[PDB]
């Protein structure tokens, strides 16, 4: 029954493309996240996907439901993303933090297992 | 990115930003659909448009009839019927 799972990917990745031509593939999705600062609400939010570049470098896209203005993001090290509270934390270098939102609990500890396994080695 | 897109590319991009990765929750749902449609509707008159000039205009009950022609598969994936989303908004 997999014929709907292959096309919907499909169809998100041609859309990903679109935005930005150097994604590779989709590692995975999160229906719902929103994103934080400081902790001050951004006006991004949206469905969520785990996506490979070109070079092979792992990060994030959120295509925006508010404005057009998406974000995309990389993810370095696995150590740079952490379970804190409610928020998936994000640390980049020298102190540079976003905190995902993740509508629906679940999606956290799923995300963060997905995020530590594509940077495996 | 959305200047020089065609209606088909906007079409896609705004299924894969409100309809296709519905949370299973909001699955089932044609009053959860109506709203992500009526969502998406907004985002294009509102943001598509003021980048695209070229990009028609609609109404509410012609948008829907576009997105849905153009990926019959969003019914699928939403788990609602065509028959059950027409009666809702008669
Ligand atoms: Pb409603």
């Amino acid at each position: 029954m997999e014929d709907e799972n292959i096309l919907r990917n499909a169809v998100n990745l041609q859309v990903l493309k679109f935005h930005y031509p150097e994604i590779e593939s989709i590692i995975d999705i999160a229906s719902h996240v929103a994103v934080y600062q400081f902790w001050l609400k951004t006006s991004i939010e949206g469905t969520f996907f785990l996506v490979k570049d070109q070079r092979a470098r792992v990060g994030y896209v959120i295509l925006n439901r508010n404005s057009p203005e998406n974000l995309y993001l990389f993810i370095n090290h696995p150590s740079n993303v952490h379970l804190v509270d409610r928020y998936l934390i994000h640390r980049t270098e020298n102190q540079h933090v976003v905190g995902l939102w993740m509508f629906d609990p679940n999606d956290m500890s799923r995300i963060f297992n997905i995020v530590k396994e594509s940077l495996l080695r | 990115s959305f200047t020089n897109a065609t209606f088909s590319q906007v079409l896609d991009d705004l299924s894969a930003r409100f309809i296709l990765n519905l949370p299973a929750e909001e699955q089932s749902s044609v009053e959860r659909l109506c709203f992500q449609i009526e969502q998406a509707h907004w985002f294009y008159e509102d943001f598509i448009r003021a980048q695209n000039d070229q990009l028609p205009s609609l109404g509410l009950r012609v948008f829907s009839a576009k997105l849905f022609a153009h990926c019959p598969l969003l019914w699928k994936w939403s788990k609602v019927h065509e028959e059950a989303f027409d009666d809702f908004l008669r």
